[PDB]
């Protein structure tokens, strides 16, 4: 009784939100990945002489 | 072991 | 015809030793890492066999030709390896049994004994040992020629005044610390170990365990019949021709380089009987 | 009487999930070009570990790491040089978690004893000192985040989370709401917001400031063990025992992209992202990482080497290696 | 955290002496201890060094074969056995705690020091500071330079060029280690910088506190040099 | 080697010596027997950890005949038992202790179901676990006494309509051990010790300690590799 009430009360507060389209989310997913692409040294190795993880 | 021994 | 068979006899059992040896070595050295107690000994007992095997084709000469035509360097080497690294095998096979004991038997105490640091300490001191021998096998043995059977020998050089004496009591130090002690010892060790196994609730818990329990009987007594079998006639042989009697028959140097083909083909099979039947090994080795 | 009423508007959520999702990340990010085979060697392999290494966390200077073993083991690894900088034993052997200091300064560790136990690095005496034990939590302490010097974010087996005060000892917000064990924490770069995953197969939002949850993402068949925010601080990733990664967006609301393969059926331990985001890592239980594209799910590379299960992953601030944590006592960083 | 070492006083030239430093306030098994010896007229200068666990002992060039350093972890004392000490050995020591791992502030703590009074190297890197007295007033900006035999840039990025200070009827204290970092307890006025070869450092908004004698330190290779200070004054 | 600077040979100095702290300290957590101690507070548990004697886990330390045992009670968790059973995968032998005597005890809660059953279920989800499997499981049935002044009023039928016997002590007693002994799947590694509380100094320590003997002559029958 007590628990259900504050389930609706919680789920009142979750739909009172504002959201946005997927299409401008997938973008500006891509977006960051695309920006900062160079500053990855995951993605491209990176040469020995700046690598401080030499052998 | 045994080979080398003295034996006739 | 008989010594075709008897030279192809110990080329089967020098070929298959190294072979094995090798394998065994090498599988330690790279595929398993030395971190217990167990692969250190059966590290141990196989370097002290593949030095052990090297000494056959010499015997194999020496019986054919009946002539050592090498120099005499050669001669105190192989006499100091063959003799250093057959007690080094025999001590190895002998402490391996105390360790087993130890740890089925005094299992609190195996947690204080299976260190490997203690292990290699106790190796050392086997090897040390053992160089008591082999420094008197380095100042005694040596090459002599004979003039009246125009022949040359090798063999260990005691003075000629009490050469049998000196020669029986060195062959009664060795058969008994080579032989009785060892044997007392793994009979002592593996029958109170398989005494205390019956003891255990969990071995006689199930059927199926019980059949394990089986199955480590049969390969306790597999070791110990192997080692009495090939151990027991060729000490007897020389300690018979040593005082009971002396003679020099064709068929009793057939038997005699036999029982010497059957002691290093102990050896020969102490790979197959060591290392690829431990449960762990087979493990490693998959 | 009321559950109409909370069902009529879990209709009305997930109407509107589906009104937002008028497209497919699948189908928008065709125009990019696939990452390839990416081949990491191990650079270090970190040795002195005698028990089941559980946790560990980067260091903010992308040098020194933390590792938690199971033996009562605090070790702090110079990841250069292999050297060990700290060993602090620890009071409890079984800790599940551990996390270090943005400042460098402290250093947290909790487990089953229920006590989150924080630790002072510099001290004058010479010697690393238990400073503060916040012992607030019935359930067993599963993750624990450093917001700032004196705060701390701790996720806990009793249902709830709570922002603690360090320099008083006692919470200041306790974060109610979750029906299972929350098992793993992410915090937000900006500090400002994190998001828990508990065993109900759902992703709570939470508020550091207000204290209350804001989003609640489902999707998931089983319990989640893993979690962790996107470098933009809208997006997060989270991983189940049901052998698939998801890529949940907070300002969508709803799931992005399911990362799965058809031969994988043990569960997920721990993701992790890149700096640029591109690459997700995930520790699985074959022992093995993957890392998969995190725009086109595809399988980019195996991280293999480990004899035990995968337990922790961690990738640097800067980017530059990727340590992994098992079961086998072996901490191994890759480049 | 406190090291009070004792044992001096007058000296029969050619004897022999043993020093004694209790340790108290700190863990004294996890630190290397150092001894730094200061003719009454002249700079300081090293001694000798027994690391963590008395594995690594150095000694410097001019005291080798007579004195013989020695630790004690569970009474926590550091002693100093001197034998047939020369005229030269008249001086005060002090000891010097120090921690060696990534992040650390060696040299942070110093003793209170002890007397020692006697009735009376071409490889080493060389310090030399460009000036001696520099006559300063409160509340200006003094910048002092320095001078060193060889290049003390590491190949992992660090500089090994330590700061002190030692005021006048007092232990010195460490101000800057790594030429980059400041110790703990001090202020943000002190500030210094190098390019490897020549080093500088500044002071903002000098205060009265401050008046001292500035000594320099290498630390790229054992024996350690000191530099020969720059005095204050007022 | 000469490629490392002044202060560097001292941090490798720092860490070989922390090292060496680390492997002297992990000899010390090798050569102690840990012993997980599940059960339930009904049953009776903390007399047994009294009698061995003399906020998530208890920490029992205890020497018996040179044998250091570590024991982990782990009664106080209210969460989930799954997520944090497989941290005791290297643990020696489980001690799991249920009451005979509560065979006729109705649980707290309003449902109608009985705490043997309960005790019956929670073995069966223990036992028949995947981290668990080479894993010894010690069984104390306890309050004997008071099992046996209660079996003399309420018959054994009411429990489970399995049994036919009568309502003696003796024959009912190795019923309730046999239904215990056959939730054991996993009948080949594992091996289930049940033992009636004695209630006496050095009994179930000394039981405890035979079933640990065992288990560490398994463990080095299996180092040795000849098991
Ligand atoms: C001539 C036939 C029998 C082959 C002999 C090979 C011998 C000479 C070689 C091959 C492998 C070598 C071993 C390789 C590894 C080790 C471990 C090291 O810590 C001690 C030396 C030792 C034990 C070597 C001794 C010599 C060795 C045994
Ligand atoms: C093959 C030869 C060389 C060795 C044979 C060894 C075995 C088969 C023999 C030798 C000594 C014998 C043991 C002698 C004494 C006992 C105690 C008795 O209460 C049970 C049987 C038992 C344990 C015997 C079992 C078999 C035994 C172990
Ligand atoms: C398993 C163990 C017991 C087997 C032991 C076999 C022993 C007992 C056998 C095998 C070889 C045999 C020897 C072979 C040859 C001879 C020469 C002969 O003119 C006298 C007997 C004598 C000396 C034999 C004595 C007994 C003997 C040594
Ligand atoms: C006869 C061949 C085998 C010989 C084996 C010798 C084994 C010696 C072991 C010595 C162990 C000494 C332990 C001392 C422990 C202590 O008191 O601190
Ligand atoms: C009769 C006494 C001498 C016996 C000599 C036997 C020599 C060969 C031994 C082979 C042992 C094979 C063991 C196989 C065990 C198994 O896999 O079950």
């Amino acid at each position: 009784i007590a628990q259900a009430r504050k389930l609706v009360e919680q789920l009142k507060m979750e739909a009172n939100i504002d959201r946005i389209k997927v299409s401008k989310a997938a973008a500006d997913l891509m977006a960051y990945c695309e920006a900062h692409a160079k500053e990855d040294p995951l993605l491209t190795p990176v040469p020995a002489s700046e690598n401080p993880f030499r052998e | 072991y045994g080979g080398f021994l003295r034996r006739i | 015809a008989i010594p075709v068979i008897i030279t192809a006899v110990y080329s089967v059992v020098f070929v298959v030793g190294l072979v094995g040896n090798s394998l065994v070595m090498f599988v330690i050295i790279r595929y398993t890492k030395m971190k217990t107690a167990t692969n250190i000994y059966i590290f141990n007992l196989a370097l002290a066999d593949a030095l052990v095997t090297t000494t056959m084709p010499f015997q194999s000469t020496v019986y054919l030709m009946n002539s050592w035509p090498f120099g005499d360097v050669l001669c105190k080497i192989v006499i100091s390896i063959d003799y250093y690294n057959m007690f080094t095998s025999i001590f190895t096979l002998t402490m391996m049994s105390v360790d087993r004991y130890i740890a089925v038997c005094h299992p609190v105490k195996a947690l204080d004994f299976r260190t490997p640091l203690k292990a290699k300490i106790i190796n050392i001191c086997i090897w040390l040992l053992s160089s008591s021998v082999g420094i008197s096998a380095i100042v005694l043995g040596g090459t002599k020629v004979r003039e009246d059977v125009d022949v040359i020998e090798c063999s260990l050089q005691f003075p000629d005044d009490d050469y049998s004496w000196w020669d029986l009591f060195m062959k009664i130090c060795v058969f008994i610390f080579a032989f009785v002690i060892p044997v007392l010892i793994i009979i002592v060790c593996y029958t109170l170990m398989i005494l205390r196994l019956k003891s255990v609730r969990l071995l006689s818990g199930s059927r199926e365990k019980d059949r394990n329990l089986r199955r480590i009987t049969r390969l306790v007594l597999v070791v110990v019949a192997v080692f009495v079998v090939c151990w027991t006639p060729i000490h007897i042989f020389i300690l018979v021709e040593a005082l009971g009697s002396t003679s020099h028959s064709t068929a009793a140097l057939s038997s005699y380089y036999f029982c010497i083909a059957l002691g290093y083909t102990n050896s020969s099979l102490n790979p197959i009987l060591y290392a690829f039947l431990d449960e762990n090994f087979k493990r490693c080795f998959r | 009487q009321l559950r109409q009423e909370a069902e009529q508007l879990k209709n009305q959520i997930r109407d509107a999930r589906k009104a937002c999702a008028d497209a497919t990340l699948s189908q928008i990010t065709n125009n990019i070009d696939p990452v390839g085979r990416i081949q990491m060697r191990t650079r270090r392999t970190l040795r002195g570990h005698l028990a089941k290494i559980y946790a560990m966390h980067w260091g903010t200077d992308s040098r020194l790491l933390v590792s938690a073993s199971q033996d009562g083991k605090l070790i702090i690894w110079d990841s250069y040089t292999t050297n060990k900088v700290h060993a602090i034993p620890l009071r409890s052997s079984w800790v599940m978690t551990c996390a270090y200091a943005p400042s460098g300064n402290y250093v947290a560790c909790g487990g089953l004893d229920n006590i989150c136990s924080i630790y002072n690095l510099k001290t004058r005496e010479g010697n690393v000192r238990v400073s503060r034990e916040l012992a607030g939590h019935t359930g067993y302490l599963s993750c624990c985040r450093f917001l700032d010097d004196n705060q701390i974010v701790t996720s806990s087996g009793d249902t709830t989370c709570a922002l603690w005060d360090i320099e008083t000892g006692q919470q200041t917000t306790t974060f109610t709401g979750h029906t299972g064990d929350v098992m793993s924490l992410s915090l937000a770069p900006d500090t400002r917001l994190f998001v828990s995953g508990a065993c109900d197969a759902s992703a709570k939002l939470w508020d550091v400031r207000e204290g209350m949850c804001r989003q609640t993402f489902t999707g998931h068949e089983s319990d989640i063990n893993a979690i962790c925010f996107f470098p933009n601080g809208n997006a997060f990733a989270t991983g189940s025992d049901d052998a698939t990664c998801r890529l949940f967006d907070l300002r969508a609301d709803q799931e992005l992209m399911t990362y799965s393969h058809d031969n994988i059926i043990c569960g997920i331990t721990s993701v992790s992202f890149s700096k640029s985001g591109r690459l997700l890592l995930a520790g699985y239980d074959d022992f093995n990482c993957n890392v998969w594209d995190a725009l086109k799910a595809d399988r980019a590379g195996v991280l293999a080497g480990h004899d035990n299960r995968v337990s922790c992953l961690g990738v640097t601030d800067d980017g530059m290696a990727v340590a992994t944590g098992s079961w086998d006592s072996f901490l191994k960083i890759w480049n | 955290v406190q090291l009070v070492e004792s044992g001096g006083g007058l000296v029969q030239p050619g004897g022999s002496r043993k020093l004694s430093c209790s340790a108290s306030g700190f863990a004294f098994s996890s630190f290397g201890m150092h001894w730094v010896r200061q003719a009454p007229e002249k700079g300081l200068e090293w001694v000798a060094y027994i690391s963590s666990g008395s594995g690594t002992i150095y000694y410097a060039d001019t005291v080798k074969g007579r004195f013989t350093i020695s630790r004690d972890d569970p009474k926590n004392t550091l002693f100093l056995q001197m034998t047939s000490l020369r005229s030269e050995d008249t001086a005060m020591y002090y000891c010097v705690r120090s921690i060696y791992y990534y992040g650390s502030s060696p040299f942070d703590f110093w003793g209170q020091g002890t007397t020692l009074t006697v009735s009376a190297g071409s490889a080493d890197i060389v310090m030399t500071q460009a000036t001696s007295s520099v006559p300063v007033t409160p509340g200006e900006s003094v910048s002092i330079s320095c001078r060193s035999s060889k290049s003390l840039l590491h190949s992992n990025g660090n500089t090994y060029l330590y700061w002190f200070l030692q005021r006048p009827g007092q232990s010195p204290q460490l101000l800057i280690y790594r030429m980059s970092n400041l110790a703990s307890g001090v202020p943000d006025r002190f500030s210094g910088s190098g390019s490897g070869t020549a080093f500088t450092l500044t002071i903002s908004r000098l205060e009265a506190e401050d008046v001292g004698v500035y000594y320099c330190m290498q630390h790229l290779e054992y024996p350690l040099t000191f530099g020969a200070g720059t005095k204050l004054e007022l | 080697g000469c490629t490392l600077s002044a202060e560097d040979k001292a941090a490798v100095e720092r860490s070989k010596m922390i090292d060496r702290n680390l492997r002297e300290d992990g000899e010390k957590a090798a050569r102690e027997v840990k012993l997980l101690l599940l059960g339930a507070g009904e049953s009776g548990k903390s007399t047994i950890v009294k009698q061995m004697k003399i906020t998530g886990i208890v920490e029992t330390h205890f020497t018996f005949k040179d044998l250091h045992f570590k024991m982990f009670d782990v009664g106080a968790q209210r969460s989930e038992r799954k997520k944090w059973i497989h941290c005791f995968e290297g643990v020696t032998a489980i001690i799991f202790c249920v009451a005979l005597s509560d065979y006729d005890l109705v649980l707290a809660e309003d449902e109608e179901m009985n705490r043997m059953h309960e005790s019956m279920k929670l073995f069966d989800s223990i036992c028949n676990n995947k981290w668990f499997t080479d894993t010894s499981i010690i069984l104390f049935l306890n309050k004997k006494d008071l099992f046996e002044e209660k079996i003399k009023k309420s018959p054994l039928t009411i429990c489970y309509p399995e049994y036919a016997g009568s309502n003696t002590y003796e024959e009912a007693a190795a019923y309730i051990q046999c239904q215990f002994e056959d939730l054991n799947k996993r009948k080949d590694t594992k091996e289930i010790y049940t033992h009636f509380t004695c209630s006496t100094d050095t009994k179930n320590v000394q039981f405890v300690f035979d079933a640990v003997t065992d288990v560490i002559i398994k463990n080095n029958l299996k180092d040795c590799g000849l098991f």
